[PDB]
């Protein structure tokens, strides 16, 4: 049978996360902006979660980039901005959701580049 | 290797005298081909018995 | 109703039962550990480390994560006993070579750039 | 003891800050003229309560809510503020 | 090489060197990029 | 075809074949290359930063074979153990030292090879 | 074109040296830093300018496959000569 | 309604009249490939790449300017488009020089992912390449013409965006080519757009060249702090360093792009900062220190003075966080001196309305309005997002423009009033035909800038733009909610100073000048040491040694915009976050960190110890500055022209002029764009062609 | 289209499809949903209930005979409710055919262990346990099989970092290895790969 537990979800303790990279860190609920290098738009369908940026710096030996933090590179993927809610929230990390952005739609008219008395004719083509 | 230049890369004399050899050089150097998606489960017949990716 | 089975326990004092049960074996063992092992810790040390260990999850609310706690509990202590563990295994609980880290805003100010 | 600002959180569309909007839109122009040199800042809350704060020397502040008051209940508590009592 | 002489170039070794390492001439690495960040330099004289 | 010690490559002129494109740090599976580059005082378009991790290098091979000028190969030399590990973190003027040093067998072994490339 | 820094060490292609307050000079004692001979800059400016009578011109950098991918370069600005992208080599059209 | 029904791919899908191909076929996800249909821009229907089939229509469409029509079954995927798209990459690439490997745009480029993506995989072209001559059109924009495909974006864009008239193209057929014909700088406040907009690497940074790829850069979206438009941006770093600035998309904002400071001032950064704490030897010299030791000397000086003698100058680059833990701790002091460089008017309601000082009608507002009037402002260099609204609502609405003030060129036709401040009276009492013309504008806006409000006469000046308002609100009656008052910032600090209730202004200090002084990122120069008395404390917290460093005597190394998750407050009244990207150099700490832990030292510990805790005393003081995006506010316009008209001080007899005349004084306004080397590049350009 | 291109086999599709249509029909109880790939692989999609009669059938029943367990692992996938997907790849001698066998479970919900029904089960129950946090019940010894000795967490969830939290190390002082949070002296790089442009339109999603 059934047991009917009535408390909220809460997985932290089985993850073996340390307690530092729990309470210290903030995430962000997000769908990706577009490259302004690029007309393409299949980058900016689904959510992204990522942590908070932490200190890097310079190897003495080398020159490289250092780090401190193991969770520097770890990026999620989500179908809907919930899903990722409710991920961030069983696994303990506060979070700051940012709410999708979409090109509004656009009235286009190829005649209006030769109008007669408004200012959109177009002096070259 | 197969002649689809989207999945193998050209030869460096293709890749050196024409536009689409080398970008699609430079594409499977650096991004890699597309895989559509999907799941297989396929298994050879090696000599330590069955080995197989899923 | 929430619609959810468990893994043993049906409610929290079953669970707590359990907890005991593993607390029991483990307050049990730590001597055998400390002679086996030739840890230079005394037994009160590896007995308070054992119930800090617990203490460390103490507010755990879920019968089913408790469980899930008890049965890790369990495969820690059997490693323990078999000694599949090795002497750095068993003293990694005290983090002997680490140095603090201080929690006050003044030193974490003065030091770096992590909150 | 010694006032320095006075600040009221008044929420735009909320039934309960209806009476801090009536206060605003019509005694708040003589209570500003009547203290030429006091802030007075005018700030919009969210869905949670209207209040209204009070800071004084030294750093020391303390609130009062404004929820369901009406236009002579802020007057009068407003005007208990700017004196010597509470 | 007698028969086949390998291609003659400026910049090739004229003397070969063998395997240095364990000798005051071995190859210690260092970074080749220059200074990201300048500081800033304040005044050398006094202010009143 | 043997693949060993890396090294960075000439133009007959002596100009460097590096072009700094990055392919060869974007294919490589150690993630053992680390690039940095900046327009010349001539304007050529240069490395300033070359350096192969060759503790994380599994002797691979792709990064010749991505690049586009041959500037980078993998040459014969086999015989290069060290008796420290910072001596196998080469940077830009290790490898261009042995480029000029193996060129000659380079060179002669890139003509055998080329025409199955 | 190595030249000497005032604490005597060598300058790179890049222009790394390090500075007289740097403690990273320790790494080279009893030891060497490593420092090609050959400087680039140097070697393809000694290059003769090639003359052609087309206003476009065409370079793979030599040795067919050898080399690297083949550019056309434009040759029409008089005061100034076609530089090669990948190999540096100049191209002119005959002047005066 | 009037909504027609088309099919794509046997989908049907339901579309305003007008809709084009493309438009439609985006209502269901697919987008179309292009190289020369921008969303933004002019159609233009050159690349051809769009082509795509039309069920049971012989030829094929241009997807791009072609009206969908009721009943259409559009084939996104039949052989008769997938061969014209074969067909189009074909000829794209016959000239295209094999640059790849030396080319910025490798890895991010149109023309190479819409090869791998819609075109064949060898080459059947067996002539020579074209090749054109390079251009130069200025230090920014890095030029390689032979790799055009002709696309004509950058003159659509000079022409209808930056209202610029310099690009176009000479000759025909094959020999056609994109440029200016002679030897002239494309410069424009906005000319570093052209890069984006740019599909291939015709068009590339020159800062940038050669440094990065896409696949290294790590992106981490942000805020623009360079002006008060507040730009969506994203700060492409790898490896600890920021590499560039790209724009953003924000539709309210600045939508796509970003202006020429913005993109290209962040090398400022690099270099002239402050990396460790200093103090005064006994030479009078500034010597590197610890925190702690100057953390002491400023914990001393500060329980040494009390009430009137601390005083604070807030500069144009400082977020929330940072103002309300000093505007805290000089409270705990007793202090109420805490002021800004930037002047606003106090009479009347002062800062006591939020309306009173914010561009209540918002800068998506300005596509309603049909008559804008602007006084004393010089919109394209204080805000030049601002001002490429303007222009789009000129071009698309028939916006009629006027302003007072000098005659500077806003790359738009406006109607010139004048600059003698006569004119505002003039208008106010209804003798001016322009008055006239307000009271039949439907939706009337008035901007005043705040350069204006600087001189001394700038009071008088705000009492008589509002009431021009009065008169506006009283003929025309009242439309609703329009907020026809407005106010432009220049300043990225200066409303989230004013929303915390710092003082306006620098008088303060001056008529009581104190001994402690707080220079919070101050560089602007408005006091020095004349106007304090001697042997006074100064104290300097920023990121850069400019105007306030060398007069200070102790520097408390703070964090640039790039470096800390930071509020900043719009010209409009929206607030938004940055992000951090790269940690603050050498020993430089968070601001706010800073004076926490100062005030920790000095005994009147302020309650908040992280950034949630600080941004929850923002709640308390301000609660608009945890809304993250929210920009509607209440309108109190009444009650301030009320408390505006009471007082009655005079006019200047001196024309409007803004502070920055022409584009040369465009580049270098603050802290950071004033240890650019591109700035000064740009600013050397521009007064010498050469 | 003759040269390049992997040749398909329709004979064995059908075959594949009617078997699937017969064991859905067989055990209504458990089966969600049967399909078969167009490179010819048959899946079955099953409650997580009927881990135990599903398996039993196909390698008891006279016209399945799968009797050997080819694999066994897991697959994370955080953007659902049950994060993990349990997938059983069977192969049978009798009649030369493989099937796929997937089912679901979340962090804290165990799966029943098919040990009796598979001798080779133990130890890939075991990993997946290791690996990915998944209990399965009844299990004769479960324990970790690849991690070290007290290793905390579940390496091969998308959450856990590359990593890991901690390194080792030889301390001289206290004269044994030591475990210590990992420090790197230069940083995995992160490299973002993915086109703008969509790859294939017949795998297009509808927007939503
Ligand atoms: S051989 Fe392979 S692993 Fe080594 S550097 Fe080249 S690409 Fe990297
Ligand atoms: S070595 Fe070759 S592949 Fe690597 S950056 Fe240089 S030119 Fe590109
Ligand atoms: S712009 Fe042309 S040369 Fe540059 S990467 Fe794209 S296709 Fe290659
Ligand atoms: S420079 Fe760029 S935007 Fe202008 S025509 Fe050429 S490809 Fe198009
Ligand atoms: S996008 Fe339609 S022709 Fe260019
Ligand atoms: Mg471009
Ligand atoms: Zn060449």
């Amino acid at each position: 049978q059934l047991i009917a537990v009535d408390e909220k979800l809460d997985i932290t303790t089985l993850t073996g996360v340390p307690e530092e990279h729990i309470k210290t860190r903030k995430v962000r609920i997000f769908v990706p902006a577009r490259n302004n290098m690029q007309s393409g738009v299949n980058n900016t369908k689904k959510w992204k979660m990522e942590f908070d940026t932490r200190e890097r710096w310079e190897n003495p030996l080398m020159g490289w980039s250092s780090t401190a933090d193991p969770l520097s590179n770890l990026v999620l993927t989500f179908s809907t901005k919930e899903d990722a809610v409710a991920f961030a929230e069983k696994n303990g990390w506060s979070f700051d959701v940012e709410e999708r952005k979409v090109p509004k739609p656009k009235s286009k008219s190829y005649g209006a580049n030769f109008s007669w008395n408004k200012r959109t004719r177009v002096s070259t083509k | 290797k197969v002649d689809d230049a989207k999945v193998s890369p050209p030869k460096r004399a293709e890749m050196k005298t024409s536009m689409e050899s080398l970008i699609h050089h430079f594409k499977l150097y650096t991004e890699g081909y597309q895989v559509p998606p999907g799941a297989t489960y396929t298994a050879i017949e090696a000599p330590k018995g069955e080995f197989g990716v899923y | 109703g929430t619609s959810v089975k468990p893994i043993f326990s049906r409610d929290m004092n079953e669970a707590k039962r359990r907890v005991r049960e593993l607390y029991r074996a483990w307050y049990r063992e730590v001597p055998n550990t400390v002679h086996l092992f030739q840890l230079d810790i005394s037994v009160k040390q590896g007995r308070d480390k054992v119930r800090e260990m617990f203490m460390k999850n103490a507010h755990v609310t879920d019968p089913r994560v408790v469980d899930l706690l008890v049965i890790k509990g369990k495969m820690e202590l059997e490693e323990t006993i078999n000694v599949w563990k090795q002497r750095t295994h068993i003293m990694r609980f005290f983090h002997e070579t680490e140095a603090p880290r201080p929690t006050d805003f003044l030193s974490k100010f003065y030091v770096g750039h992590d909150p | 003891l010694g006032l320095r600002e006075i600040r009221i959180h008044l929420c735009q569309r909320s039934p309960g800050s209806q009476g801090v909007r009536d206060f605003i839109e019509k005694r708040y122009v003589e209570l500003k003229k009547a203290n030429p040199d006091l802030p007075i800042l005018i700030r919009e809350c969210s869905d949670v309560q209207p209040k209204l704060w009070a800071r004084y020397a030294f750093g020391q502040e303390k609130n009062v809510s404004l929820n369901n008051f009406s236009a002579d209940q802020v007057t009068r508590t407003l005007e208990n503020v700017l004196s010597g009592k509470a | 090489p007698t028969t086949k002489p390998p291609t003659a170039r400026k910049y090739i070794w004229t003397n070969h060197k063998f395997n240095v390492s364990g000798t005051p001439q071995q190859y210690v690495p260092y970074s080749t990029t220059r200074k990201k960040i300048q500081e800033w330099v304040p005044p050398s004289t006094p202010y009143k | 075809r043997f693949r060993g010690e890396h090294a960075l490559r000439r133009y007959p002129s002596g100009e460097e074949r590096c072009i700094a494109c990055k392919l060869c740090e974007a294919v490589c599976p150690a993630q053992a290359i680390t690039i940095e580059a900046e327009p010349r005082a001539d304007g050529s378009r240069r490395t300033t930063r070359y350096d192969i991790d060759m503790t994380k290098c599994i002797y691979c091979g792709f990064c010749q074979e991505a690049c586009p000028v041959d500037a980078i190969v993998e040459g014969p030399n086999f015989e290069f153990s060290t008796e420290t590990h910072e001596e196998l973190l080469y940077n830009k003027e290790k490898l261009l030292n042995n480029g000029d040093k193996w060129e000659a067998e380079i060179a002669a072994n890139i003509q055998a090879d080329y025409l199955y490339r | 074109g190595v030249r000497t820094s005032p604490t005597g060490e060598k300058v790179t292609h890049t222009g790394q040296a390090y500075d007289d307050g740097d403690y990273r000079r320790v790494r080279f004692s009893d030891r060497q830093k490593e420092v090609n001979e050959n400087f680039a800059i140097d070697l393809i400016a000694e290059q003769p300018v090639s003359e052609v009578g087309s206003r476009v011109i065409s370079c793979d950098g030599g040795g067919g496959a050898l080399g690297h991918p083949r550019v056309y370069i434009n040759l029409d600005k008089e005061t100034k000569t076609g530089t090669c992208g990948y190999c540096g080599l100049q191209f002119r059209q005959p002047h005066h | 309604s009037n909504l027609i029904e088309v099919f794509v791919d046997g989908q049907s899908v339901m579309v305003e009249p007008g809709t084009t191909v493309l438009q439609a076929c985006e209502k269901v996800g697919m987008q179309i490939p292009r190289f020369c249909y921008h969303e933004r821009l002019s159609v233009a229907g050159n690349c051809r790449m769009c082509l795509v089939e039309i069920e049971k229509a012989p030829k094929v469409v241009a997807a791009c300017a072609m009206p969908v029509m009721k009943g259409w079954n559009i084939l996104t995927n039949s052989e008769k488009s997938k061969k014209a798209r074969e067909g189009v990459m074909e000829f794209l690439l016959a000239n295209h020089p094999l640059d790849c490997p030396i080319c910025d745009q490798g890895g991010e480029c149109d023309l190479q992912d819409q090869s791998m993506m819609f075109g064949s995989d060898r080459s059947r072209f067996l002539e020579g390449k074209r090749a054109v001559e390079d251009k130069n059109i200025g230090p920014l924009v890095k030029t390689i013409m032979t790799r055009c495909i002709q696309c004509t974006r950058c003159i659509r864009f000079a022409s209808e965006i930056a209202g610029v008239d310099d690009l176009g193209t000479t000759g025909r057929g094959n020999d056609m080519q994109v440029g200016t014909y002679i030897e002239k700088m494309f410069m424009s406040e906005l000319s570093g757009n052209i890069i984006d907009i740019c599909p291939v690497g015709a068009l590339t940074s020159k800062p940038y060249a050669f440094t990065a790829r896409p696949w290294e850069t790590r992106k981490t979206e942000s805020i623009d702090v360079m002006d008060a438009v507040g730009s969506n941006i994203v700060v492409s770093t790898r490896t600890g360093e920021v590499m560039r600035i790209l724009p953003r998309m924000h539709e309210d904002i600045n939508e796509e792009w970003i202006s020429d400071k913005t993109r290209f001032a962040y090398d400022g950064l690099k270099r002239q900062r402050l990396t460790q704490p200093m103090i005064r030897n006994e030479k009078g010299l500034l010597t590197y220190t610890t925190w702690e030791d100057a953390l002491s000397r400023v914990a001393g000086m500060l329980q040494s003075f009390q009430g009137n003698d601390v005083a604070a100058i807030a500069g144009g680059l400082v977020d929330a966080e940072a103002l309300v833990a000093l505007k805290d701790l000089l409270n705990r002091v007793d202090s109420d001196s805490l002021c800004t460089e930037e002047v606003f008017p106090t009479a009347g309601a002062g800062t006591d309305l939020r309306s009173n000082y914010l561009l209540n009608t918002t800068i998506a507002g300005v596509e309603e309005a049909d008559v804008i009037l602007l006084v004393g402002t010089n919109p394209r260099f204080e805000a030049p997002l601002f001002n490429a609204r303007i222009r789009k609502s000129w071009l698309h609405n028939d916006l009629k423009v006027a302003l007072i003030g000098s005659p500077v060129d806003l790359t738009y036709r406006y109607d010139h009033l004048g600059d003698s401040p006569k004119i505002l009276q003039d208008i106010a009492s209804g003798n001016h035909p322009f008055s006239q013309i307000l009271k039949e504008a439907k939706k009337p806006m008035v901007v005043l800038g705040s350069s204006a409000l600087q001189r001394s006469d700038g009071t008088a000046i705000l009492a008589a733009v509002s009431n021009i308002a009065q008169n506006i609100r009283l003929s025309s009656g009242v439309t609703g909610d329009w907020k026809v008052m407005n106010i432009l910032h220049r300043i990225a600090s200066q409303v989230a100073a004013l929303d915390l209730g710092y003082k306006p202004g620098v008088e303060a200090i001056r008529k009581n000048p104190p001994k402690v002084l707080f220079l919070l990122g101050a560089d602007g120069g408005c006091i020095t040491r004349q106007d304090l008395p001697k042997d006074c404390f100064i104290i300097y917290q920023g990121h850069h040694g400019d105007v306030g460093a060398p007069m200070a005597d102790v520097i408390l190394p703070g964090a640039a915009y790039t470096e800390k998750s930071a509020t900043y407050v719009n010209t409009e009244g929206r607030a938004q976050q940055t992000k951090v990207a790269v940690t603050p150099p050498g020993l430089a700490r968070e601001d706010w960190k800073i004076i926490r832990a100062l005030s920790e030292i000095a005994g009147m510990t302020l309650p908040y110890d992280t950034l949630d805790q600080v941004r929850s005393r923002l709640e308390e003081v301000s609660p608009n500055l945890v809304r993250y995006d929210d920009v509607e506010g209440a309108n109190y316009f009444q009650q301030a022209n009320e408390l505006s008209k009471l007082v009655n001080q005079q006019l200047l007899a001196d024309p409007l002029v803004p502070p920055q005349l022409t584009i040369k004084d465009f580049y270098m306004t603050d802290s950071i764009s004033r240890a650019s080397q591109t700035m000064a590049k740009c600013v050397k350009a521009v007064t010498e062609g050469i | 289209t003759r040269p390049t291109i992997r040749p398909r086999n329709d004979v064995v599709h059908k075959q594949l499809s009617a078997f699937g249509q017969y064991v859905a029909e067989i055990l209504p109880k458990y089966v969600q949903q049967v399909q078969v790939s167009c490179f010819n692989e048959l899946e079955i999609f099953i409650h997580p209930d009927g881990v135990i009669p599903v398996l039993t059938f196909l390698r008891d029943h006279t016209n399945a005979q799968f009797k050997s367990l080819a694999d066994l692992t897991a697959v994370d996938v955080p953007t659902r409710q049950n994060r993990f997907e349990i997938v059983y790849n069977l192969l049978s001698l009798r009649f030369n055919s493989r099937i796929r066998v997937k089912t679901y479970t979340d962090e804290l919900t165990p799966i029943e262990s098919s040990v009796t029904v598979y001798k080779a089960a133990n130890w890939y129950e075991r990993e997946i346990w290791d690996m990915f946090g998944v209990f399965f019940a009844n299990h004769p010894d479960l324990r970790r099989i690849l991690t070290d000795y007290g290793f905390e967490g579940h390496p091969f969830r998308k959450d856990f970092p590359l990593s890991g939290y901690v390194e080792l190390r030889y301390d001289d002082e206290v004269k044994r290895v030591v475990a210590e949070p990992v420090e790197l002296a230069q940083e995995f790089r992160k490299f973002d790969l993915n086109s703008p442009w969509e790859a294939f339109p017949a795998y297009r999603q509808p927007p939503e």
